[PDB]
Parts: C-alpha cells; sequence; structure tokens
C-alpha cells in the first residue's frame, strides 16, 4: 500500500506528470436532430408576409 | 366584323400608382384577386367605379 520512492527527493509526492490525449469516433444509432434558427426583427417589424 | 382591340383600357403601369412590389407578399398570395370596372375602361359610370 506505501512504496517509498526513495531516489525522489519527496518520498510522498506524486513524482510522474502524464497528459494523455483520446480521441474516439464512435458511429450511434442516434437520431440528433435540425438545428434552430434566429429571429428576424424585419418580418415582424414591416410585415414582410403580409 | 371589325378589328376587335380595347380602344379604352387604362394603363396597368402609367394609370395607376408607381409603387415599389414586395415580391415576397406577391409569391405568398396563391388566391384570386379581385378586379374592380375602374381597372378595365375609363368610359366607367361614377356608381359601377368600385365593383
Amino acid at each position: 500500500a506505501d512504496l517509498p520512492q526513495y531516489p525522489f527527493a519527496d518520498q510522498q509526492a506524486e513524482v510522474c506528470t502524464y497528459v494523455v490525449q483520446s480521441t474516439a469516433v464512435m458511429p450511434t444509432p442516434m437520431i440528433f436532430g435540425p438545428s434552430p434558427v434566429e429571429q428576424l426583427a424585419v418580418i415582424e417589424t414591416e410585415d414582410l408576409f403580409e | 366584323k371589325p378589328d376587335e382591340t380595347l380602344s379604352s383600357q387604362p394603363h396597368p403601369i402609367l394609370a395607376d400608382h408607381w409603387r415599389l412590389d414586395n415580391f415576397v407578399a406577391d409569391e405568398l398570395a396563391l388566391d384570386p384577386q379581385p378586379v374592380m370596372a375602374r381597372e378595365l375602361d375609363y368610359k366607367v359610370a361614377q356608381a359601377n367605379e368600385t365593383t
């Protein structure tokens, strides 16, 4: 459970430092949906669709 | 028979007002539009102008 790390200056410190890079591409049966749109202030303020 | 051509018919452009047409609303109609006797000739009676 306790492994002393003799050669390092600090025995109890986390001696290693790691950087991970995981990339996953997952074909799925998910449905998702269409993107929405933003309000237009020219149609209600001028009645283009009269 | 003589020639059958309308000597009396108002000009669809110059007789009426000059307007900027909203083509968006034009394609959106999809419905019949009424026509008055004022648009067919200038020999119309005063009462029948808007009919």
